């Protein structure tokens, strides 16, 4: 079965990302395929590499990075949502003229058509939000 | 055919109500995250939740019950407890997933 | 080939869900899938008419809803029970014109207020549901 | 003495109810942001809100009523409409502000 | 000098409000103001006992509630109507010991369950209220 | 009167920040004093300088910066809240070993104590959130 996971909230503030992650690990481990993980709304905030979370608790960003690494997951961040909230990569930094970037290399910025794209290709569209 | 998912407290949001109102015969409902509290026996919504057992298949995510201080024993008889591996299966058994936020 | 439901249940401006959800529908229009936008619970407040956002210092994005026909969005439903509990009628909502340029027919307003049973029907017909 | 603030829709959150339950004689309540819908005549909660006019002073923020598509005429008689300048005033007239989130 | 109320009305783990609110109480303890913590609505679920967060991959921060005594937090109330609505009794909550080292007296538990009237009294006595 | 505004949510996602801003500007114009604007929870995200919001709409971060500039407001960002979500300044970059910073120069990072501190110094504590 092919999955498509949509995440609408930022890390720690709402459980959504943690739930989505637990779901993705369990699905992946069962042999299922995760076509794409798409972050929207505050969800895009799960792609910054600038977090320094309490060491005695989970590191949501790095966790997603590792799962992505292991199973070669395509994790997409909505550009418009990223622009409004501050998620910047090479491209954006250049085009928007920022003096720095903060996106974690395991995540890529792209258009919202990547989310609709996923919904069509995957068998199931699971959304985790508020 | 439809696996509904409610992630919010029935004492804080109207999401549980709206779900129970539109979910139809043979559909599944999964209470997770803060939506767990609706599966606990003895609450103000016990009866309406129990009522739904009639035409619906109700599930509650174990991980979240325990996280909030509740053993499966504290659950309303009839509501099946599942873990993430179970969550996954529910999304594959049904034909579609509808999130009630 | 696929039937998509866009489930809108939150009031506008209090949160961004209303606006950003609208963005996905415009983009999803291009993939020409059987799209249908449903407004339930506080979602109905998303289509009210006469919004004036000047006072709260935000851009008023409601006009965009009225252009959904140009994007080929034909199926736009509104739960009446919700309208009722909120003391509203279709008259409180905006109109969303649509013209099937392929057959000439022009409709002045395709916003359909439906009953609960119909709403549960549409859910069961959907292959995928977008929630915000 | 207390100026309660309710910023959430009474059809989505239990905040309005909780606020009306603990606010006491002579207190003020201000409905703003999505809280506005509760000051509208005709809704499911007009009755209880109206009841509250008894011992409480009710206010709704104009800017948010308008932004959502409602003029002062759609408001429940007895509830006063104020702007941000007035909102400020309410916070200085009362002794303490208490946000129901 | 001032009376401070920490209003907690949200459930734990679903949102960070529970945890980060608690953090504020601890930090405000050092400024020695007359502090009182109130749990209302779903906030009561914050003091439940037996939390085991291993399943959800998060750190269980409940133990921190049981140490508020050591931070001079004497006033800790809980709305009974709220417990009753959720089918709970003070037996479902954790105990928070407190010893007034200044006068020897040692209390096994200062978590006091109060009635609506009392709750309203407390709000009216507070000079400032923190919300989350 | 002396005010202490608390903002617990991020920009755009929730109206909170906008409301506090409107509240602040209206209070300042009236001659009152805003002792301190403190961002906690997702609120700390109103301090990043990496946003590029739609031009036809308000630029939340800059707005706050302009108002802060005009009335010399003391805008504080909870440090612990920042480490969790990804707000970084010179110090944090240096202590956490991050390859960049993203805080707007008009906001300062500090302790949660600064929140309590303001609660005591101000006559009114107005909290904006979800």
């Amino acid at each position: 079965m092919k999955f498509a996971l949509q995440i609408n909230e930022g890390p720690y503030q709402h459980q959504a990302s943690d739930s989505a992650y637990q779901f993705a690990k369990a699905a992946l481990e069962k042999g299922h395929e995760i076509f794409r993980v798409f972050f929207y709304h505050d969800g895009v905030n799960n792609s910054t590499r600038l977090t320094t979370p309490p060491q005695d608790d989970r590191h949501i960003v790095n966790r997603w990075a590792e799962l992505a690494e292991q199973y070669e997951l395509d994790m997409v961040v909505c550009v418009a949502a990223a622009q409004r909230r501050g998620i910047v990569d090479e491209g954006e930094a250049s085009r928007n003229g920022k003096d720095a970037t903060n996106i974690h290399p395991k995540f890529r910025i792209s258009g919202l058509g990547q989310l609709v794209e996923a919904a069509i290709q995957a068998d199931r569209l699971v959304v985790f939000g508020d | 055919s439809i696996l509904h998912t409610v992630n919010k407290s029935p004492f804080e949001r109207n999401s549980l109500e709206s779900c129970l109102k539109f979910a139809t015969e043979g559909a599944s409902v999964l209470l997770f995250e803060d939506g767990i509290y609706a599966a606990l026996a003895g609450t103000r919504v016990e009866s309406q939740v129990t009522e739904a057992l009639g035409k619906l298949k109700l599930y509650v995510l174990g991980p979240d019950l325990k996280a909030r201080g509740f053993s499966d024993e504290r659950v309303i008889p009839g509501i099946s407890v599942v873990d993430y591996a179970g969550f996954v299966d529910l999304t594959t058994e049904c034909d579609t997933v509808q999130a009630w936020l | 080939v696929k039937k998509f439901m866009y489930l809108n249940r939150k009031a506008p401006y209090g949160t961004i869900y209303a606006w950003e959800a609208l963005e996905v529908v415009l983009i999803g229009a291009a993939f020409d899938q059987d799209v249908c936008v449903l407004f339930l619970d506080d979602g109905v407040y998303q289509l009210t008419r006469g919004q004036d956002t000047k006072g709260i210092g935000m851009k008023n994005f409601s006009p965009t809803y009225r252009t959904l026909g140009d994007y080929e969005v034909r199926r736009i439903y509104v739960d009446r029970d919700s309208l009722e509990a909120r003391g509203l009628t279709q008259d409180d909502l905006v109109e969303i014109a649509f013209e099937d340029m392929e057959t000439e027919e022009e409709f002045d307003n395709i916003v359909e207020v439906i009953d609960s049973a119909r709403v549960s029907e549409l859910m069961n017909e959907s292959d995928a549901v977008f929630s915000f």
